[PDB]
RNA sequence: UGGGAGAGGGUGGUGGAAUUCCCGGAGUAGCGGUGAAAUGCGCAGAUACCGGGAGGAACGCCGAUGGCGAAGGCAGCCACCUGGUCCACCCGUGACGCUGAGGCGCGAAAGCGUGGGGAGCAAACCGGAUUAGAUACCCGGGUAGUCCACGCCCUAAACGAUGCGCGCUAGGUCUCUGGGUCUCCUGGGGGCCGAAGCUAACGCGUUAAGCGCGCCGCCUGGGGAGUACGGCCGCAAGGC
């Protein structure tokens, strides 16, 4: 807000893989506040892409996520009278949090019938290089391009 | 680095001695201002007047490119 | 085809332009922010002025230039960036001659200009 | 008598920068313009670039918080013709002074007449946008005019919103230009802060709006109205 800036919240790490990064996977996916629930499906998606493909889930799920990072996207700043499409750099944090929430948010577009099977297959193709969560990424990324000429404009 | 200075005397009516007066110019050309020649109020006018004759003599530039 | 050179560029607030020519004055090639592909008010960026003065030496160096010297000619704000890219584009930039015309109080402007 | 400073004024010459147009070379897919666009211009070769030619207008740096003039106002450079003014010397004249109803001249810009000139700019006008509309603001065009000569007009925030001359009433500081012995002193201009005092306050203050004398002009609630009638001036617009 206006006075300071604020505080990062450090989670507690998973039961399962010690891991920080896993746990905010986690509660992206926890709605209404029930993260038991949650959990049983991103660890149930780490059943599933171990079956589906012989190695580490967590080697699947971190690989997954640095294909998702957007290292440029566009902020909007009507500059004049036209709304200009300023591209900027992402801070780690924020291509933490775009990554994470686009991951699970195509993991939700996906046509298969449980929520454990698509988390996996979304994690799957991502470190492969696909799924919904890429070409998010890429579009961002490509209008950060396109726009390469509002660099001047950067805050 | 007031120019004034870095010369013995001399006359600011004289308009051939082209030596002297090429200090008095920018490297682009412009006459210098009273802040960098040193020059009093009523020097001024009688270094700028002759500066002007020469130019039209062909020994002094109107004005010079800017090199870098 | 010729080694040496001039680079010749015309920016103002609304574009940039960049044009080579020979030793004896002769243009070889140009380019601008319309060439690069922009329209609008995207042609005066310093982005735009970037790809221009590029497009200009990729060109020239297809014709054997090789050493070029850089006039410069408006005060826009794509105008130092045009000299970057000539400088980082594989040309030899052995000099840098801001030219820009400025009159002893000839015509008068028009009404936006007083 | 001797000296100085200055865009004071008039006439004739003249120098370069830039814009425009035209000719040549070279070159290609756009240029231009805006908040963003469009009108517009461009493969019938534009823009951008080099060379040449033509023409008009204004004089960048110097340039200043500067200088000059009674005001309007005056700026590249040269020469001629010409006004005002300041200093020093303390030589000449012997009150020859000050103001000034009428009168006379001068009087920015726009405007008018006759004839030139016309690059840029630009009322009117055309187009493109914006907008509810946009007879505007912005953009592409564009005619008068802006320039010269001669003759008219005679207005204004023609302002310091402060009539002219004179004497007297602390100083401090910046600046221009003279003269001394040049530390500085002494004149004449240009600002700032201020003694006293003034003033409704703001502010003025040796450049008075302080204290005094002389002369002229002017005011007497707001609107109606700088209108009407009359008169004088003007080609008219219109002015008094
Ligand atoms: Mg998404
Ligand atoms: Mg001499
Ligand atoms: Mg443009
Ligand atoms: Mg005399
Ligand atoms: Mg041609
Ligand atoms: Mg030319
Ligand atoms: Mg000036
Ligand atoms: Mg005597
Ligand atoms: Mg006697
Ligand atoms: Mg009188
Ligand atoms: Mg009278
Ligand atoms: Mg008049
Ligand atoms: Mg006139
Ligand atoms: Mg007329
Ligand atoms: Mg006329
Ligand atoms: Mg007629
Ligand atoms: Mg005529
Ligand atoms: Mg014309
Ligand atoms: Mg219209
Ligand atoms: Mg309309
Ligand atoms: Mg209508
Ligand atoms: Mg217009
Ligand atoms: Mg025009
Ligand atoms: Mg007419
Ligand atoms: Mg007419
Ligand atoms: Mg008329
Ligand atoms: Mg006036
Ligand atoms: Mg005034
Ligand atoms: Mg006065
Ligand atoms: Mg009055
Ligand atoms: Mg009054
Ligand atoms: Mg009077
Ligand atoms: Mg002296
Ligand atoms: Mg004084
Ligand atoms: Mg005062
Ligand atoms: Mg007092
Ligand atoms: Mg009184
Ligand atoms: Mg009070
Ligand atoms: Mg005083
Ligand atoms: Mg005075
Ligand atoms: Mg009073
Ligand atoms: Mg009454
Ligand atoms: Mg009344
Ligand atoms: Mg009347
Ligand atoms: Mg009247
Ligand atoms: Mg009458
Ligand atoms: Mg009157």
């Amino acid at each position: 807000a206006r006075r300071r800036r604020a505080e990062v919240r450090q989670l507690q790490p998973d039961l399962v893989y010690g891991d920080v990064l896993v746990t905010a996977f986690i509660n992206k996916i926890m709605r209404d506040g029930k993260k038991n629930l949650a959990a049983r499906i991103f660890y149930d998606a780490c059943k599933i892409i171990q079956e589906k493909t012989g190695q580490e889930p967590l080697k699947v799920f971190k690989q997954a996520v640095e294909n998702v990072k957007p290292r440029m996207e566009v902020r909007s700043r009507r500059v004049g009278g036209a709304n200009y499409q300023v591209p900027m750099e992402v801070s780690p944090r924020r291509q933490q949090s775009l990554a994470l929430r686009w991951l699970v948010q195509a993991a939700n577009q996906r046509p298969e019938r449980r929520a454990a099977v698509r988390i996996a297959h979304e994690l799957m193709d991502a470190a492969e290089g696909k799924g919904g969560a890429v070409k998010k990424k890429e579009d961002v990324e490509r209008m950060a391009e396109a726009n390469r000429a509002y660099a001047h404009y950067r805050w | 680095a007031k120019v004034k200075a870095t010369l013995g005397e001399f006359d600011l009516r004289d308009y051939r001695n082209v030596e002297v007066l090429k200090r008095f110019l920018s490297e682009t050309g412009k006459i210098l201002p009273r802040r960098r020649t040193g020059l009093s109020a009523k020097e001024q006018r009688i270094l700028a007047k002759t500066i002007k004759r020469a130019r039209i003599l062909g020994l002094l530039p109107f004005t010079e490119k800017l090199v870098r | 085809q010729v080694a040496s050179g001039r680079a010749y560029i015309h920016a103002s607030y609304n574009n940039t332009i960049v044009t080579i020519t020979d030793p004896d004055g002769n243009p070889i090639t140009w380019s601008s922010g319309g060439v690069i592909g922009y329209k609008g008010s995207r042609k005066g960026t310093p982005y735009a002025a970037q790809l221009a003065a590029l497009d200009a030496a990729k060109k020239a160096m297809a014709y054997g230039m090789q050493s070029v010297d850089v006039i410069v000619r408006g005060t826009g704000a794509g105008r130092e960036q045009a000299i970057r890219a000539l400088q980082a584009s594989g040309l030899q930039v052995k000099s840098i001659v801001d030219d820009t015309p400025v009159p002893h109080n000839g015509c008068r402007p028009k009404k936006k200009f007083r």
